[PDB]
């Protein structure tokens, strides 16, 4: 069986520059009749069905921009974006078809390097539509920041909370490479009306000094 | 005077399969084409370009009498500008045909009890045939993106089917021998006329 | 225009059976071959087989054979896939894709979601306003959203103003809360200058429960 060998699992470089990922194969993907190599390249941006970039190892399909080019033969093929863009964030599979079964590669992810940029902190007190029913969810958005890394910490009356937050991360943006983080704090109608201050403290390599948004259990 | 030998062309023991359709060149002689047109041996004698009613009076550069076994359903595909498994992957007459296309029923000779498997047509070809072209090819049909290596299975098929001719069949799946007289006249001396 | 169309995401009691459709359109169904591709969340792609609608024959990925069966209909122009015994590995997103002589997967269908859950009753999601806050005091910008809280199984879809509002919108991966259901928050930045003027509405649809609810932001 014909197993695809890409490198390297994760990749990430800044706009301009030159990404160069690779795909390798158990068996010569050479058909000696026609002298073509039976290997395509798909561009799965997230939440989207894949999209073919290169066919027969080495041919932009119609509409594909010339900064993409495949290369190679036999075992070592190579995808080369000269001058990556913001939009070129996606997982890039190589896939062979010189035999059945049709095999995919493991995947090369393209993260994107940007310039450092500080989040933006907003706190949402849970609705009263949800209060009367019997829970309380505080939300701490962190919109449009790069790099991804950011320590979020809840405090109810300066009391650090623990073990009732979850956080949810977006994908890198495709227009200016920023992130977004969804720290949600849950309590109960019973526990939430034990306090006044709710806040969240937002450490980040952009935020020179920490930032805290906060509200008062009220109206 | 030398009579153009249509007895071969018409009354021969075996006809070629439509895919590998046969073509003899008839040249330098006289032939009565009203020995044919009278006969009503023929279930079809449609003509294109020329006319059969007094045909043995004109002279022509070249006469091509192509012949093969097709089936009754498909006789209607040996016209100008036809489409189907035969006009696409087997035998193609031009836009500008100038000839006649003769066919008669063929059970007596070509059908057989237990099916006659000797007459074959093409199922599959990459593109269609240019008029009067003739693929005698038996290479495996790449139905899709995967190469084949002379191994046939999924999306790799063998390109010819057999007609499987059986005598108690419908008229539609019953053998029909077919002679395609293509009379073309060029810019050189003529050498078939008739009376 | 070539178009392939799968079905609504599905939830199946484990070990039982399911059949995913594919309506092709805009080309001659018999001509071109259908493949099916499984992409299970957080992993890569996996080829699972092929069908050729004309002659009706199939090829299968070794490790999927038996437990799936591809099966076209000539008349309706529709490809099918049936998974017979659904373990939990089968919790994934199966694609149906068409072919070209040049490469194996040219046109892709929507995707169906297969969640294999033990009679976990389809739960409509509850939707709560993330009433706006602001970056600074002097306006600048402003943020607002929708909290989709208590639903099973995973596929939800959140628009802003029936699809009108689209730039800056930020919808976060569903996350799996201790309760067993899924919780999800779709938030949108907006110029603070508009908060009294425009109304801001989010439209949440939950297929596996026919839940289509629309709530604002007070
Ligand atoms: C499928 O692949 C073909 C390529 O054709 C094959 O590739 C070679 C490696 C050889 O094996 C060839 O003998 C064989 O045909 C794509 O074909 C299209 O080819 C032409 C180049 O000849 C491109 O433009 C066309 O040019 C001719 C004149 O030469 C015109 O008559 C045409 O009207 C047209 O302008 C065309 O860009 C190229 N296609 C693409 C996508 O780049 C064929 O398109 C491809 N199919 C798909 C879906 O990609
Ligand atoms: C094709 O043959 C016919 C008839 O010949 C008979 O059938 C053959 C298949 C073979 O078995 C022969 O030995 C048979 O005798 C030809 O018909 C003759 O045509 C001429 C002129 O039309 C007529 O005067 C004869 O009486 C016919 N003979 C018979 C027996 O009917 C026919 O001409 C042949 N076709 C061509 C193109 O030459």
């Amino acid at each position: 069986d014909i197993v695809m060998s890409q490198s390297p699992s994760s990749l990430a470089v800044s706009v301009g520059e030159k990404v160069t990922m690779s795909c390798k194969s158990s068996q010569s993907l050479l058909y000696s009749s026609n002298q073509k190599n039976y290997l395509a390249w798909y561009q799965q941006k997230l939440g989207q069905t894949p999209k073919l970039l290169i066919y027969w190892a080495s041919s932009r399909e119609s509409g594909v921009p010339d900064r993409f080019t495949g290369s190679g033969s036999g075992t070592d093929f190579t995808l080369t974006i000269s001058s990556v863009r913001a939009e070129d964030l996606a997982v890039y599979y190589c896939q062979q078809y010189y035999r059945y079964p049709l095999t995919f590669g493991v995947g090369t992810k393209l993260e994107l390097k940007r310039t450092v940029a500080a989040p933006s902190v907003f706190i949402f007190p849970p609705s009263d539509e949800q209060l009367k029913s019997g829970t309380a969810s505080v939300v701490c958005l962190l919109n449009n920041f790069y790099p991804r890394e950011a320590k979020v910490q809840w405090k109810v009356d300066n009391a650090l909370q623990s073990g009732n937050s979850q956080e949810s991360v977006t994908e890198q943006d495709s227009k200016d490479s920023t992130y977004s983080l969804s720290s949600t704090l849950t309590l109960s109608k019973a526990d939430y009306e034990k306090h006044k201050v709710y806040a969240c403290e937002v450490t980040h390599q952009g935020l020179s000094s920490p930032v805290t948004k906060s509200f008062n259990r009220g109206e | 005077t030398n009579l153009c030998p249509f007895g071969e062309v018409f009354n021969a023991t075996r006809f070629a399969s439509v895919y590998a359709w046969n073509r003899k060149r008839i040249s330098n002689c006289v032939a009565d084409y009203s020995v044919l047109y009278n006969s009503a041996s023929f279930s079809t004698f449609k003509c294109y370009g020329v006319s059969p009613t007094k045909l043995n009076d004109l002279c022509f550069t070249n006469v091509y009498a192509d012949s093969f076994v097709i089936r009754g359903d498909e006789v209607r595909q040996i016209a100008p500008g036809q489409t189907g498994k035969i006009a696409d992957y087997n035998y193609k007459l031009p836009d500008d045909f100038t000839g006649c296309v003769i066919a008669w029923n063929s059970n007596n000779l070509d059908s057989k009890v237990g099916g006659n498997y000797n007459y074959l047509y093409r199922l599959f070809r990459k593109s269609n045939l240019k008029p009067f072209e003739r693929d005698i090819s038996t290479e495996i049909y790449q139905a899709g993106s995967t190469p084949c290596n002379g191994v046939e299975g999924f999306n790799c098929y063998f390109p010819l089917q057999s007609y499987g001719f059986q005598p108690t069949n419908g008229v539609g799946y019953q053998p029909y021998r077919v002679v395609v007289l293509s009379f073309e006249l060029l810019h050189a001396p003529a050498t078939v006329c008739g009376p | 225009e070539v178009q392939l169309q799968q079905s609504g995401p599905e939830m199946v009691k484990p070990g039982a059976s399911v059949k995913i459709s594919c309506k092709t359109s805009g080309y001659t169904f018999t001509e071109y071959t259908i493949y099916w591709v499984k992409q299970s969340h957080g992993k890569s792609l996996e080829w699972l087989g092929g069908i050729n609608p004309n002659i009706g024959d199939t090829t299968y990925n070794q490790k999927f054979k038996g437990k799936a069966t591809l099966t076209v209909d000539t008349s309706s122009s529709t490809a099918y896939m049936e998974l017979r015994s659904l373990t939990s590995e089968d919790s994934a997103v199966y694609y149906c894709a068409r072919e070209v002589y040049n490469y194996s997967f040219a046109y892709w269908g929507q995707g169906t979601l297969v969640t294999v859950s033990a009679a976990s009753t389809t739960k409509g999601p509850s939707v709560f306003p993330l009433a706006p806050s602001s970056k600074s005091t002097s306006g600048g910008t402003a943020a607002l959203g929708c909290l989709v809280k208590d639903y099973f199984p995973e596929p939800v879809t959140v628009s802003w103003n029936s699809g009108a509002l689209t730039s800056g919108v930020h919808t976060f991966p569903a996350v799996l809360q201790s309760s067993g259901l899924y919780s999800l928050s779709s938030v949108v930045t907006v110029p603070s200058s508009s908060l009294g003027t425009q109304t801001y509405i989010c439209n949440v649809n939950h297929k596996p429960s026919n839940t289509k609810v629309d709530k604002k932001a007070e």
